[PDB]
RNA sequence: GUUUAUUAAAAACACAGCACUGUGCAAACACGAAAGUGGACGUAUACGGUGUGACGCCUGCCCGGUGCCGGGAGGUUAAU
């Protein structure tokens, strides 16, 4: 299956939505049989460049190795979604280690 | 028709006399409404088709005395 | 596709067909059809009031749904119909309880495709959700004007309407004749383009597929005597007026915009 | 026009008083509401004594019942738990019914075009500072808190 | 194809195609003192109007005039 490291953010008045978004976000890789590999939850680290007014949004990287039809419309729903600003999915090359 | 139900107005023709005294009928109209108007003896809104001088009798007199002149005449409220 | 047709006879020689394969080869849903009797541009009085219609084939009417008021409920679109009324098609719906309808297709739908109407659905193309759970910026089609009033705009052959804003209760809309225009976030849109996009390359040929469509020759106003139009007259084509209607308004630039109650929901005009 | 008065209305209205309302506020909002009557030397005699001592508190009884009515609720809340959407994006905008619905059978006794809303019509679930109407001069607070399912 | 029945059947009219323009829908426009009907049980890939008339190669310069359109400062200006 395909690795892939998943950075995104949450806008921090919903940063309390965040262990129930990457609750849900696991499960549903979990259904696929994606064996997650790392879950470090970054929190609330000040931006470089005003996003969107506010700044200072919440950052989770979740980083799974997982089929393709479960990670598209897992961005899918990074997209159709108010909290998340700015997901983005990458590179696969063997996965998971303790690591910033 | 245009009949005011208040004051029986109804639109009365004329000439429209030009700069020059040229004659063309025209026909004044009366400033109808279809104004809703609350009456306490029936606890609701009847609705009156009425002028505006229609409404100042309606601002003088009550409602029950001009339903009451349509109780006279036997018009429908 | 787009079928350039071949010279056989003259008159076929500029005819372009639109054969489109998907469509149904049978006879439509009867318990939603019923009969319309053409007028031939007249009315009570019995007089032409819209000129140059008349003729024309035969052509039942299809109780086309816009509502979309099966509201939660799953829905296989069963088969593409083809409509004499609109210049999309129409797909034959089958909800999960056994009720049939009719909707306009849009683009990707094919059949078997599962579409649904209600607040809770998906951002499938197909579904029919309200404006402020519609994202915006994403295209919609059959809009509402007022909520649960039907569908108004965005409902002919490959238009299509960009949600643009969403300000406080309204959305701002880019209309497909490039007009933003305000309307209620509670209305119910249906996303994606319309289908049959491809209806802007038939170019029917002859005089007989415009008389056999519903139309009837349109009289230039030059060749008219004076007392007929405006124009008219003149021997040996004169013209030297300035270009009006038969009623003598100005026509060819001059705008006749005036509601004044519908300049609420106006934000841009047409350019 | 010069109307006489039986509510105070907020402004100029005082209870008893030659008022210079308009032609049409004296007539769509005070006569149908029944707030004030237009007395032109006739009504006034009607009002000396059978009307400006006696009636009054009879009639501004009801404007204690909007402090016994009011605090029929001494505990003042709205648990509102509706089925939300995928983390966010609420089902139904909450107005004047759910809440009336639910005030009417845990709370006050009120009808359905009291429940006032600020803070819109309850899109977003959570804490909601909803207050209430039962006097032009008495406002009440009962918290909203809306649950997610 | 149509056309002056009853002196003119054509090079005229119409046509497919092209353009400009108006119309956001209780649409413009039309018939109606009006209610209302047509437009259309259609909704800008739709509808009305005006010219030109398949197809091919093309459609130059002029906003002074007369329109239409945009502007809104300043002047002039009605009933009041």
């Amino acid at each position: 299956m395909r690795h892939y490291e998943i950075v995104f953010m949450v806008h921090p008045d919903q940063s309390e939505q965040v262990p129930g978004m990457i609750e849900r976000y696991t499960a549903a890789i979990t259904g696929a049989e994606g064996k997650i590999h790392r879950l470090e939850d970054w929190g609330r680290r000040q931006l470089a460049y005003p996003i969107n007014k506010l700044h200072k949004a919440h950052y989770v990287l979740m980083n799974v190795e997982a089929p393709q039809e479960v990670i598209d419309e897992l961005e899918t729903t990074f997209r159709f979604n108010d909290a998340v600003i700015r997901s983005m999915v990458m590179r696969t090359k063997h996965a998971v280690t303790e690591a910033s | 028709s245009r009949v005011c139900q208040v004051t029986g107005k109804r639109p009365v023709t004329g000439n429209n006399r030009s700069h020059a005294l040229n004659a063309t009928k025209r026909r004044f109209l009366p400033n109808l409404h279809s104004h809703r108007f609350w009456v306490e003896s029936e606890k609701r809104f009847v609705t009156l088709r009425v002028s505006a001088k229609g409404m100042r009798v309606i601002d003088k007199k009550g409602i029950d005395t001009v339903l009451a002149e349509l109780r006279a005449r036997g018009e429908k409220y | 596709a787009v079928v350039k047709c071949k010279p056989t006879s003259p008159g076929r020689r500029h005819v372009v067909k639109v054969v489109n394969p998907e469509l149904h080869k049978g006879k439509p849903f009867a318990p939603l059809l019923e009969k319309n009797s053409k007028s031939g541009g007249r009315n009570n009085n019995g007089r032409i009031t819209t000129r140059h219609i008349g003729g024309g084939h035969k052509q039942a009417y299809r109780i086309v749904d816009f509502k979309r008021n099966k509201d939660g409920i799953p829905a296989v679109v069963e088969r593409l119909e083809y409509d004499p009324n609109r210049s999309a098609n129409i797909a034959l719906v089958l909800y999960k309880d056994g009720e049939r309808r009719y909707i306009l297709a849009p683009k990707g739908l094919k059949a078997g495709d599962q579409i649904q109407s209600g607040v809770d659905a998906a951002i499938k193309p197909g579904n029919t959700l309200p404006m402020r759970n519609i994202p915006v910026g994403s295209t919609v089609h059959n809009v509402e004007m007022k909520p649960g009033k039907g569908g108004q705009l965005a409902r002919s052959a490959g238009t299509y309407v960009q949600i643009v804003a969403r300000d406080g209760a309204y959305v701002t809309l880019r209309l497909r004749s490039g007009e933003m225009r305000k309307v209620e976030a509670d209305c119910r849109a249906t996303l994606g383009e319309v289908g049959n996009a491809e209806h802007m390359l038939r170019v029917l040929g002859k005089a007989g597929a415009a008389r056999w469509r519903g139309v009837r020759p349109t009289v230039r106003g030059t060749a008219m005597n004076p007392v007929d139009h405006p124009h008219g007259g003149g021997e040996g084509r004169n013209f030297g007026k300035h270009p009006v209607t038969p009623w003598g308004v100005q026509t060819k630039g001059k705008k006749t915009r005036s509601n004044k109650r519908t300049d609420k929901f106006i934000v841009r005009r047409r350019s | 026009m010069q109307v006489i008065l039986l509510d105070k209305v907020a402004n100029l209205g005082s209870l008893g008083d030659q008022v210079n309302v308009k032609a049409g506020y004296a007539r769509n909002f005070l006569v149908p509401q029944g707030k004030a009557v237009p007395a032109t030397k006739k009504n006034i005699e009607f009002f000396e004594a059978r009307r400006a001592e006696l009636e009054a508190k009879l009639a501004e009884v009801l404007a204690a019942a909007n402090a016994r009515a009011e605090k029929i609720n001494a505990l003042e809340t709205v648990t509102i738990a509706s089925k939300a959407g995928d983390e966010g994006k609420l089902f139904g905008s909450i107005g004047t019914r759910d809440i009336a619905d639910a005030v009417t059978a845990a709370g006050v006794e009120v009808a359905k075009s009291e429940v006032r809303l600020p803070n819109g019509v309850l899109r977003t679930t959570g804490e909601h500072e909803v207050s209430f109407q039962v006097h032009s001069e008495v406002f009440a607070k009962v918290i909203v808190n809306v649950v997610a399912e």
